[PDB]
């Protein structure tokens, strides 16, 4: 097994850390590399696909 | 094979004006009855189409 890195956008990354999501609770929260600290509730919002 | 055509005619193409057309989405945000200021790439109202 042999592993290239270029200056390439390096879509395969492989392994990382899964967690259970909690609510009602004032938690650091991480969403796909976006950081933040608060309480998280259900929402109503009708988002887009995109 | 790719076979030659020197036969082509130049036809002059007609010109027409894009109103109010050329508008997108320039990102993955929501938003809920708010006026936004965006500086990106657009078509010009009342513009000169081909
Ligand atoms: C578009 O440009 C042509 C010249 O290239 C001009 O004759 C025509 O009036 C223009 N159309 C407009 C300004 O709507």
């Amino acid at each position: 097994l042999s592993f290239e890195l270029l200056h390439a956008p390096a879509t395969v990354c492989g392994p990382k850390k899964s967690t259970n999501l909690v609510k009602n609770k004032c938690v650091n929260f991480n969403f796909n590399g976006l950081k933040g600290t608060g309480v998280l509730t259900e929402s109503n919002k009708k988002f887009l696909p995109f | 094979q790719c076979v030659n055509l020197t036969t082509r005619t130049q036809l002059p193409p007609a010109y027409t004006n894009s109103f109010t057309r050329g508008v997108y989405y320039p990102d993955k945000v929501f938003r809920s009855s708010v006026l936004h200021s965006t500086q990106d790439l657009f078509l010009p109202f009342f513009s000169n189409v081909t």
